[PDB]
């Protein structure tokens, strides 16, 4: 083919073909001039190593190399690598009516749409649109309609309106590890560049909003639309495939701003009212007049499920919390109480919405599940929870413990010199020494951190779990663990030299208090062979499920 | 003390240590190493002296003609690099040598007065160095990385079977040479010894021997040691060597025949070899079941007959030893082959080895190097010595040869290229002693065993390449021909060393575009040292054990600074302090400790050197200038930390920085820091986009000077006096008397560049920071770069965040900004980029560039010149024409429709294209210049020469000042020579400058200096009209260009970005984000006072990721911004100077116990209030990494400023005014715009062009291609049940022609139906099987 | 003639020594050039290669055909309208 520069381009099976051809008209050129035999028998030759450079260039020992420096490449190499006919142009292939773009946030959807912008929705309906301003006579003729298009009029934003209602878009992120990678949603439009996608399908795309990218399709056909609708819609999958537990899950801010609502406290405002139900917690809460925390008595009225699927109706007077009867305004009437009357972790959450399908349903499962995600929201940015650096405590008596090992470890160490413990002794001493150490110190922390708290209860002294903030995000399971909070209060521990062994003395500080330069020294180690090996594992895991998909 | 852009605003730092070094020259690993490659070295080998030397003088067969190697010159580069980048051209200089081609007579043995005919050559182009390390390669700018290979010379490795039942250890030894084939020995899993030649097949390892023309007798003589045996006529007697018994089952009695020592059953004891040894015993009567298992040394002949009654390397026997004894040998020399402690594995190879002497072993050699050749006598010779033992053919460079001789236990350290036998025979001793249990192996991980390469000694082993690919020809045409016609640059053809040289400056895997999104990454670019490219380590051959953090690395390489994904621990990048030694291994510097006492000397030790010595830490606590404050110190030796006295201690770090790059040691708070998360923010920062307006960081670590200074992206005074004129463009500065050169007036011109676009496409542009009359001093900066404040690197901008939950607008690293940040226009950036136009000439006729363009309406026309190109400054948007272009079109046979239509309405249907440069779709900018390069035949246009005219204009006015400054100069000598022979005070001063000349004093030497003077002018007066002249030329005189190309016009389009939800933003501590939602300011929380947060952050980022970094880092900035907060309210109240100055010294001697002392009384009045002037947005503050400020300073600047000292406030919300139930934190976080930007990444497709032979749509945004749809998400439709939707991705979007576009023409009528067929792919790779022979083919049914 | 003056010849020049037209020497100059390999890697990284850089220009757009379709089917619209006769020979006319 002709390149634009005035330059051609060629395959090189042309090539190829070419010294086939140009050895054969030799050869037979050779024949009729009745040539000696070696000469015949070299043309011989070498017609057959063209031809075998033709079907498989490189399987007969030396590759026939272009002008460049590289070989040829031959039909056999057309048809078999990762890069040839088969996995890359009739297993897999690159697809009209798709586009591209960042993703971002949106929490005021509902569970079955997603924000698609403007200009992307209007390029990828582009036929549509063009078939209705002809139907209603707008346009005379297709170009007519291009250059209504181009211009962007309004009735062209009207029609775009009236096409993409009801029409199903399909989202994808790569890598699809498995089916939930790929789900169908119900579109809204929207200014600007970026995706927005519902908070709580995350977890199942496995993404995060810090410069991922998704791709959407867009499906034509009726059959196709249905098959969105019906089988891959979001709202039709919540539960996974692999094991029977949902995938729909609240998460940080959800379950941070459950746990925040839901706790209670000792005598802050408004103990021991009696309340006609939860509107008149809300009003009380809202006015200023008591505390999300107030341990209170309200009247309520739970419904049960019958023998028969009748819910009865059953009233009494409970124990309970204003934040409680708030939250309960939001639960479907079929579910006991006993759901919300205890302080709601992630645990609790997940296993409250397992209960709502398995007594209720799908529909009351996916309009509790968008209410949960925006109570959850609204009451932790209420909350106000933040972090400062006071926040993390450290033991009163850590300076002790480390210096009740260390003199420790060193009479051990001076007792090693009269021969009494040899190398191995002394080593597997030592680590036990600082193993205790550290456990001690963990623990100190914890008690100091997890019930701190002294309240008059109207009188004298009492005590309760503390309002910490990072004890917050550690019990809630919103994103702490117990280990982070080790390394930010307590010590780092002990590393492990490159590849076995573990280090002699540990690293006694904590982020709070800042390592020196030869303790962050050390930890890099364990950092960097960490990180390789996730990037380095990767690949192995694609190969295996890729022999494993084939199998079966 | 300190200079005038420090007293313009000092930035308080918290740092402890005193510092001993200076920040050295960054780039200097750059240019130190090209500057070798250059430099006219006579007897230092460095470079194109060194390479000539190698290969001349060549020696033509015959030795009568030779020719001679004299000097080298570096023309004058042709172009300038400013138009360089202009024109596409590479800059570089001709390279000139001077040779000698020298003529012998046949007659008289060596008679060299025939002919001596010497002459310059041109001998290629040699691309030179800018001032700042990067090279300008065909107009771009490229930076070639740093190298770091394994060195040449032995290496003593094992693989500890890897893969047995027996586990057993292989050891092995490789010989490494610079240049030239490998020499591997191993052991076999029995205990054998076996070579390898350039890895190719095991031979038996003792054939090497062989072919050195060693005797069987010889090899066991040098390897083994000799047992003796004497004779007495029945007695059969040892010699005995005490020690040699050790370890060993007693097999009889041995009495030394005076009194029994080992008694049959006792197991020999050290108590037993030393009374053995004391007794001097010597001879023991050993039974003869002795030597029966014994080894003979030498070849016993029967000496009555001279037959070989036994030779060398058997197993004696008992009739064998009676032979011997009948033969008349009393002497008998048996093998030392002592079990373990010694070994027999020299003996066992030589049995397995089959040839018997060196020509059979050189004819093994031979068919095993070249199979299938005959082996004749000279080939085999030929071979072995080219080999191994030739000098142009195999290279050990003096490193190796070091390295080689230091891995040995020798004692010199030069030594010749070629391997010796000895050598040969040394590795293999080693390596046996290795086997045995002596030696160690070697790590190949250590910073002493690797080695790196930079620029200087890459080019140069290029261009020695292409020398002696021209040797060939030289030599061959110094032989045929008759000599005495021709000449020297006759026979020497320049193309082959260009072609080398450019090739490896353009094409090699490390030369490399620059990155220019702001200073840091020039920097860091120019700094990687990398493992990969040619010559090294590649991708899929690294393990896991190259590619961690060796223990040697201290000091040397950064650890937490190197690419996530595949390329992790294979690039990474040069510490802060390091440098190489000659040879090329990193070493880093230390304070010497003399006799307890830390002094002032710096050593710089190398990698090896290092480990012998005990070093102490930066930080342990000096006492007055003097010795240590404990008595017990923390130091490390031979690789691990410990505790040591003060009297062990030899060494000392210079400081806390030297373990960290400087992309690290840019982070404020790091020793916080997780070190995932610090190496995250080390690879972020690099990416910054550089804004519109350059704001210093309130939280520093003064490398910022340091980075800003040295990238150089300023303008620096070069020697430093009063400024005399500023522009927008220029500044010119009258130079100090001290330092004015006593020839010359003193002034100084610095130009400025504006708007120009860097490789990203981003803006850069410099701002005078100087005004008008101010002094400046040597070595401070003029102006600004594109990402630099006053002095110092400013990569982003500092914004008040507060850590709390929004309503679920930051749910995972999102972030939510305040509409004032888009109001104030921070984190807007500028965009430049390029456009072109090129018309050729085609087979029906030549392209035009005009504005008559058919099909066009006036409104579109609207902008375009008469020529068809766009005026400047016109403002365009997506779909508008640039340049008016017309092809001419062939002839269009159209369908009866058309007949009928232009019957009809009478369309003339002209025959030609519109092919014109359009803007891209969603662009939309405005045009700040236009180029145009026109063929040299070609007439050029309207346009073409008012650009012309409009750049002598230009280039007239500038070169008018360059004329005066010099005028200046002579006429200030004139006048300073003519006051000398005769003062004439105010007559000279009051009448005319000019007529001086046509002035003369007495007949004295005045006279004759005053003419010679005046023929001084007379030829300044050519200068200028040559100057003008050359101007001239070169921009009247025509381009060249590619062949075919008419006309090429290049248009430059300058855009404004703006935020939008979707861009990315980051700090310095590792943490991402994308802006998900931009509030009104009524909705963002507020303050007790009403000022409003500017961005909501999370704070279920921190905790979890574990960066603590960014909370201190918040409140020490909200510390910075209250003292700022003070010195405004105090300036607002329009004045009170006492309490200024009073309140400033306070606020800079706050700190606990800072070295920073700034006595502010020094200054005066007017400094004082301009430093309060700059202050006033807030006190910048320094906090170096490792040496910070810690957390109770901070409380107490806090309470400087009247804020709570827990960093958390009461906030409100500004949407209901309900106050958040609980204190936040708020404060100043600084805050970055990286490069990946929404506009760039978001695309769309419904249909468009196809590809050539598979027929699916393109690949990529700028083809406006489609998504692939992989063999995962195959997978995925399959899992559900959806059949329909995958048939669609498969025929009608993508293959199936016929079907896609019926089903266009479908979905325009609303039909919505499939109509599917049969993808193109699976007939094409149907054709590819058939093509092969093989009948492959659908049946039907 | 490189050599010789130290750097590139012009066309100019070079036409001069070899004593023929400066049109001769530019068309031999452009007509030397030999093709390139449609696999030569484009990308840094061995992944991508020039052929899947090339479009296709045979192919006409599907706006184009139902362009053309539509075009067919309004001439047959209005040609209908006219007078039979008037209609027939202008089809026998123009081919249509
Ligand atoms: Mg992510």
């Amino acid at each position: 083919v002709p390149l634009d520069g005035g330059r051609f381009a060629t395959s090189d099976l042309n090539d190829l073909y070419r010294r086939v051809i140009n050895r054969n008209n030799r050869l037979k050129r050779l024949l009729d001039l009745a040539a000696p035999d070696i000469i015949v028998r070299n043309e011989k030759r070498m017609l057959q190593e063209a031809v075998d450079a033709l079907l498989d260039n490189g399987r007969r020992g030396r590759a026939i190399t272009g002008s460049n420096k590289r070989p040829l490449k031959s039909l056999a190499d057309m048809i078999k690598g990762k890069q040839g006919r088969f996995r890359q142009n009739l297993l897999g292939k690159r697809v009209d009516y798709s586009g591209r773009s960042v993703i971002t946030v949106g929490p005021y959807l509902r569970l079955h749409q997603c924000g698609l912008p403007k200009k992307m929705a209007l390029e990828l309906f582009k036929p549509f649109i063009y078939g209705k301003l002809e139907l209603r006579g707008l346009a005379t003729t297709i170009k007519a309609a291009k250059k209504m298009v181009e211009r962007e009029e309004a009735v062209v934003w009207d029609i775009l309106d009236e096409v993409i209602r009801e029409h199903p878009v399909l989202l994808n992120r790569a890598p699809t590890l498995h089916r939930l990678g790929i789900q169908a949603f119900e579109p809204v439009l929207i200014e600007g560049k970026a995706i927005q996608l519902h908070p709580l399908v995350c977890a199942a795309y496995n993404a995060d909003f810090d410069g991922d990218q998704m791709a959407v399709h867009v499906p034509l056909t009726l059959e196709a639309q249905l098959e969105a609708r019906a089988l891959m819609m979001s709202t039709n999958n919540i539960l996974s495939p692999a094991n029977g537990e949902p995938i729909i899950v609240p998460s940080q801010d959800v379950v941070l701003g459950l746990y925040y609502m839901t706790r209670d406290c000792v005598n802050a405002k408004g103990e021991g009212m009696v309340l006609t139900g939860p509107k008149e917690a809300e009003r009380l809460y809202r006015s200023g007049l008591a505390s999300l925390h107030a341990r209170v008595k309200v009247r309520i009225t739970e419904y049960e499920k019958d023998a028969n699927g009748e819910l009865v109706a059953k009233t009494s007077l409970k124990d309970t919390t204003v934040g409680r009867a708030i939250l309960w305004m939001i639960v479907p009437k079929g579910l006991p109480y006993s759901i919300v009357n205890q302080a709601l972790g992630k645990k609790a959450i997940s296993k409250m919405l397992n209960t709502c399908y398995r007594i209720l349903g799908l529909k009351p499962t996916v309009i509790f599940a968008d209410q949960i995600m925006y109570t959850g929201f609204a009451y932790a940015a209420r909350s106000g929870a933040s972090v400062g650096i006071d926040d993390m405590v450290i033991p009163e008596k850590k300076h002790e413990i480390i210096s009740e090992a260390e003199a420790e470890v060193a009479e051990i160490q001076e007792q090693f010199q009269s021969g009494l413990v040899t190398a191995g002794e002394r080593y597997n001493k030592v680590i036990d020494i600082w193993a205790a150490a550290n456990d001690r110190v963990s623990k100190a922390m914890m008690d100091n951190l997890q019930t701190e708290t002294v309240i008059n209860r109207d009188g004298q002294e009492e005590k309760q779990v503390s309002f910490n903030s990072i004890y917050m995000m550690a019990d809630s399971g919103a994103r702490g663990s117990a280990a982070q909070i080790r390394q930010l209060a307590g010590m780092r521990g002990l590393m492990a030299k490159p590849d076995g062994s573990i280090i002699e003395t540990p690293i006694t500080a904590n982020f709070r208090e800042g390592l020196n330069v030869l303790q962050y020294f050390i930890s890099t180690h364990g950092a960097r062979k960490g990180l390789a090996d996730t990037a380095l594992k990767t690949a192995n895991s694609g190969y295996l499920t890729r022999r494993l998909v084939d199998v079966a | 003390v300190y200079s005038y852009t420090e007293k313009k605003r000092i930035r308080k730092d918290f740092g402890k240590r005193p510092q001993v070094l200076d920040v050295p020259y960054l780039l200097s690993i750059q240019l130190d190493s090209f500057q070798k490659f250059i430099e006219q070295d006579p007897e230092g080998q460095y470079g194109l002296e060194a390479a000539f030397r190698s290969v001349f003088p060549i020696q033509s067969y015959s030795g009568n003609s030779e020719l001679q190697y004299v000097s080298y010159r570096l023309g004058e580069p042709v172009f300038d690099v400013q138009e360089c980048q202009i024109r596409g051209v590479t800059y570089s200089a001709p390279l000139r040598v001077k040779l000698r081609l020298v003529i012998y007579e046949r007659e008289a043995p060596e008679g060299t007065v025939k002919d001596i005919k010497e002459q310059e050559v041109y001998m290629g182009e040699i691309p030179l160095m800018t001032d700042n390390g990067t090279f300008v390669i065909n107009g771009t700018e490229r930076v070639i990385v740093s190298q770091l290979h394994r060195s040449p010379g032995v290496f003593f490795d094992s693989d500890k079977g890897k893969t047995h039942s027996s586990g057993k250890v292989l050891y092995n030894a490789r010989i490494i040479p610079y240049r030239g084939s490998w020499l591997d020995f191993e052991f076999d899993p029995k205990d054998n010894l076996f070579v390898r030649i350039d890895r190719r097949r095991k031979l038996p390892a003792t054939i090497i021997l062989r072919a050195l023309n060693y005797t069987t007798e010889q090899i066991l003589d040098l390897f083994f040691e000799k047992v003796i045996f004497e004779i007495r006529d029945n007695k059969l007697q040892m010699e005995l060597v005490p020690e040699r018994l050790r370890g060993e089952t007693a097999s009889f009695d041995i009495e030394a025949n005076g009194k029994v020592y080992v008694e049959k059953g006792r197991r020999i004891t050290a108590r037993h070899i030393r009374q053995l040894e004391k007794d001097d015993v010597k001879l023991i009567e050993v039974p003869v079941e002795y030597i029966a298992g014994k080894v003979v040394a030498k070849d016993y002949i029967d000496e009555s007959t001279g037959e070989l009654i036994c030779a060398a390397n058997m197993e004696l026997s008992l009739d064998l030893l009676a032979k011997l004894s009948q033969s008349g040998h009393k002497r008998i020399e048996t093998l030392f082959t002592n079990d373990l402690d010694h070994g027999p594995y020299i003996s066992e190879t030589l049995r397995v080895d089959p040839t018997n002497d060196r020509l059979s072993a050189l004819v093994e050699i031979y068919r095993m190097m070249r199979p299938g050749e005959p082996p004749t006598r000279e080939a085999a010779e030929s071979l072995f010595e080219n080999l191994f033992f030739s000098e142009d053919r195999y290279d050990l460079s003096a490193v190796g040869r070091m390295k080689f001789n230091r891995s040995l236990l020798r004692e010199e350290i030069e030594g010749s290229g070629i391997l010796s036998k000895d050598d040969i025979i040394d590795v293999m001793k080693k390596l046996i002693d290795i086997r045995n249990g002596k030696g160690e192996v070697d790590d190949i991980d250590h910073l002493g065993n690797r080695r790196i390469r930079s620029v200087g000694e890459m080019a140069e082993n290029q261009f020695r390449v292409g020398l002696v690919r021209v040797e060939r020809a030289v030599k061959e045409r110094l032989s045929l021909g008759d000599l005495d016609t021709l000449m020297p640059q006759d026979m020497i053809n320049a193309k082959p060393i260009s072609a080398a040289v450019k090739e490896f400056f353009g094409s090699s895997q490390l030369s490399q575009f620059m990155d220019q999104n702001n200073p840091l990454s020039e920097i860091t670019h120019k700094r990687r040292i990398s493992a990969l490219g040619p010559g090294g380590l590649t991708r899929e051959r690294a393990g896991f054990e190259v590619r961690d953090v060796h223990p040697t690395h201290y000091g040397r390489v950064c650890p937490i600074e190197t690419p996530e994904g595949p390329n992790i621990g294979l690039i990474n990048s040069l510490s802060v302090y390091a440098q190489t030694n000659e040879y090329g291994f990193l070493e880093t510097p230390y304070r010497k400790v003399t006799d307890g006492v830390v002094t002032d000397e710096i050593h710089y030790l190398s990698a090896i050197e290092e480990g012998n010595y005990v070093i102490a830490q930066a930080n342990s606590n000096l006492d007055e200038e003097g010795h240590f404050v404990e008595d017990l110190v923390t130091c490390r030796s031979k690789g691990e930390s410990s505790l040591f006295s003060r009297d062990q201690v030899d060494y000392m770090d210079v400081s806390t920085q030297q373990v960290v790059s400087v992309g690290a040691s840019l982070i404020p708070f790091l020793e916080h820091d997780d070190a995932n998360r610090a190496l995250m923010g080390a690879n972020m920062q690099r990416q910054a986009v550089p804004t519109l307006r350059a704001d210093k960081p309130l939280v520093g670590t003064g490398m910022e000077r340091a980075v800003a200074v040295d990238s150089g992206v300023t303008a620096v005074a070069k020697r430093g006096g009063v400024v005399q004129y500023v522009d927008a463009s220029r500044i010119v500065i009258k130079v100090n008397e001290d330092e004015m050169y006593p020839g010359e007036a003193g002034i100084d011109i610095y130009n400025l560049t504006k708007y120009t676009r860097s490789n990203q496409n981003t803006c850069i542009n410099q701002m005078p920071c100087v005004s008008l009359g101010e002094p400046v001093e040597r070595g401070d900066v003029l102006a600004d770069g594109p990402s630099t404040d006053l002095g110092e690197l400013a990569l982003g901008q500092n914004m008040r965040v507060a850590f709390m939950p929004w309503n679920g607008y930051n749910f995972e690293d999102s972030i939510l900004v305040s509409e004032r940040v888009v109001q104030e226009d921070r984190f807007t950036t500028i965009h430049i980029q390029e456009l072109a136009c090129v018309s050729r000439d085609t087979k029906l006729g030549p392209e035009e560039i005009t504005a008559d363009i058919p099909n066009v309406g006036e409104a579109a026309l609207s902008k375009l010149d008469e020529s068809g190109i766009v005026y400047i400054g016109a403002e365009v948007t997506g779909g508008d024409i640039l340049v008016g272009k017309v092809t001419p079109k062939g002839e269009t046979q159209l369908t009866p429709e058309e007949k009928l239509l232009r019957a009809i309405f009478g369309e003339k249907a002209s025959d030609v294209k519109d092919s014109s440069l359009r803007v891209p779709n969603g662009v939309s900018g405005t045009v700040i210049d236009v180029q145009v390069f026109t063929r040299d035949g070609v007439e050029k246009d309207k346009r073409a020469l008012e650009i012309e005219e409009m750049q002598l204009k230009q280039a007239k006015k500038d070169l008018s000042e360059e004329l005066q400054i010099l005028e200046a100069g002579l006429f200030s000598r004139i006048r300073a020579v003519l006051v000398a022979g005769g003062v004439e005070a105010e007559k000279l001063d009051k009448l005319p400058r000019d007529r001086w000349l046509e002035l003369g004093l007495t007949d004295e030497e005045k006279q004759n200096q005053l003419e010679q003077l005046a023929e001084q002018y007379d030829e300044l007066k050519h200068e200028f009209e040559k100057k003008l002249e050359a101007k001239r030329r070169k921009i009247t005189q025509g381009d060249d260009l590619a062949p075919g190309v008419l006309k090429i016009v290049k248009v430059y389009l300058a855009v404004k970005r703006r935020i939008q939800p979707g861009d990315k933003m980051a700090g310095r501590h590792g943490n991402k984000g994308v802006i998900s939602k931009i509030n009104p300011i009524e909705d963002m929380p507020y303050d007790e006072n009403g000022t409003p947060v500017d961005i909501v952050l999370n704070p279920l980022g921190v905790p979890s990721r574990m960066n603590i970094g960014q909370i201190l880092e918040t409140h020490l900035g909200m510390a910075a911004k209250g003292i700022g907060d003070k010195i405004n309210a105090m300036l607002k109240q329009q004045q009170e100077v006492a309490k200024l100055r009073e309140f400033i010294q306070r606020a800079y001697d706050l700190g606990a116990d800072v070295r920073q002392k700034v006595d502010l009384s020094t200054f005066s009045d007017e400094e004082v209030m301009r430093l309060a002037e700059n202050l006033r947005k807030g006190m910048p503050i320094a906090t170096p990494v490792f040496d910070g400020a810690k957390e109770a300073e901070i409380k107490e600047l806090l309470k400087l400023g009247d804020l709570p000292t827990s960093g958390q406030i009461r906030l409100y919300d500004g949407r209901t005014g309900e106050q958040f139930e609980r204190p936040v934190t708020v404060g100043y976080m600084y805050m970055l715009k990286l490069n990946h930007l929404v506009d760039d990444k978001m695309h769309a497709r419904s249909t468009g062009s196809y590809s050539l032979v598979t027929q699916q749509p393109l690949g990529g945004k700028a083809q406006f291609g489609g998504q692939r749809f992989g063999e995962m998400e195959v997978w995925a439709l399959e899992a559900y049940g959806a059949a329909y939707t995958l048939q669609e991705m498969l025929t009608v979007k993508s293959d199936d022609v016929n079907g896609r576009t019926k089903m266009y023409k479908n979905i325009v009528d609303g039909n919505h139906q499939m109509e599917p067929g049969m993808p193109e792919s699976f007939n094409v790779l149907l054709k590819e099987i058939r093509s092969l022979g093989i009948n492959i083919e659908l049946e039907d049914e | 003639m490189l050599q010789e003056m130290g750097r590139e010849p012009t066309p100019e020049e070079l036409a001069e020594r070899m004593l023929m037209p400066e049109d001769k020497i530019r068309k031999v100059l452009k007509i030397a050039k030999e093709p390139i390999s449609m696999e030569t890697p484009i990308g840094d990284d061995e992944d991508s290669h020039l052929g899947d850089f090339i479009e296709d220009t045979t192919l006409e757009l599907p706006l184009d055909s139902a362009t053309t379709e539509s075009l067919r089917a309004a001439t047959h619209d209005v040609l209908a309208g006219l007078t039979a006769r008037e209609a027939k020979v202008l089809r026998m006319r123009f081919g249509i």
